[PDB]
């Protein structure tokens, strides 16, 4: 897809450990 | 994202 | 003398370390270990294509 999804360490991080807990969402704004 | 595990 | 020197530590950042481009702004490679990013949280971010990472500095601005 054209979207580009950005993430600082501190969010790939957090993002990271809530995927291994099948917590896949989050939520777009701008 | 672009890292040196990028296939 | 270095091609890719890390945007933290200076040292050439090699292929076959862990290393994330900062494709938000400042194009520099970093070593994985320097930014404090969990093994984890690579192996993700290398398999979203649709996102990218910004070190601490560019994300800042
Ligand atoms: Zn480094
Ligand atoms: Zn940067």
């Amino acid at each position: 897809g054209a979207m580009v999804y950005v993430f600082s360490t501190e969010m790939a991080n957090k993002a990271a450990e809530a995927v291994l807990k099948g917590q896949v969402e989050t939520i777009v704004s701008f | 994202a672009r890292t040196k595990q990028t296939a | 003398m270095a091609v890719y020197p890390c945007g933290i530590c200076t040292n050439e950042v090699n292929d076959d370390q862990d290393a994330i481009l900062c494709e938000a702004s400042c194009q520099k490679w970093f070593h994985r270990i320097c930014t404090g990013m969990t093994e984890t949280a690579y192996g993700l971010l290398t398999a979203e294509a649709s996102a990218v990472w910004g070190c601490d500095t560019c994300m800042a601005d």
